[PDB]
């Protein structure tokens, strides 16, 4: 019970770099150019309200 | 900029003079018993102009 | 968001802070950062779930 600091810092107080956060809340989506142009991972659940 | 709009704005006029909020949004060392005499002043008693002579303070 | 607005980078800013947060006074050093946030949630002596 003190002073608020963003809860991303304990998490690089456990040795978890950026990335590895990143990598830890959040699915990652994969992108490929090639072809000259841009494609997507395209997941339709994932396309609810939108 | 950041203390003085963060204040302003969020204390109209925080109801129950809820004290607990922006002394953590305060820079420095914490946990001193010298700053807090400061903020239990303002707030209240000579309103409105007292808001405008914590700042320039 | 949270990474947006966390000043850390790795492991050694955030147990200073940390340090920082804790113990505002003494100049955070590199056992101290390290064996106080230890001493949190991470030691016998110092925490227990029961």
């Amino acid at each position: 019970r003190r002073r608020k600091l963003p809860a991303t810092i304990i998490l690089r107080a456990l040795n978890y770099t950026t990335e590895q956060i990143l990598d830890l809340f959040f699915e990652k989506v994969i992108f490929e150019i090639r072809d000259n142009k841009l494609q997507m991972e395209l997941v339709p659940e994932r396309l609810r309200g939108e | 900029q950041s203390q003085l709009k963060l204040l302003v704005t969020r204390g109209k006029e925080q109801g129950y003079l809820t004290y607990a909020e922006v002394n953590d949004h305060l820079p420095e060392d914490i946990v001193d018993s010298d700053q807090i005499e400061d903020i239990i002043q303002m707030i209240n008693d000579m309103g409105i102009q007292v808001m405008e002579e914590a700042p320039d303070a | 968001e949270t990474l947006r607005v966390d000043p850390t980078n790795d492991r050694l800013s955030a147990l200073v802070e940390i340090y920082r947060m804790m113990r505002p006074g003494e100049p955070p050093t590199r056992e101290a950062a390290e064996s106080l946030f230890e001493n949190l949630f991470f030691s016998e002596d110092r925490y227990d779930l029961s």
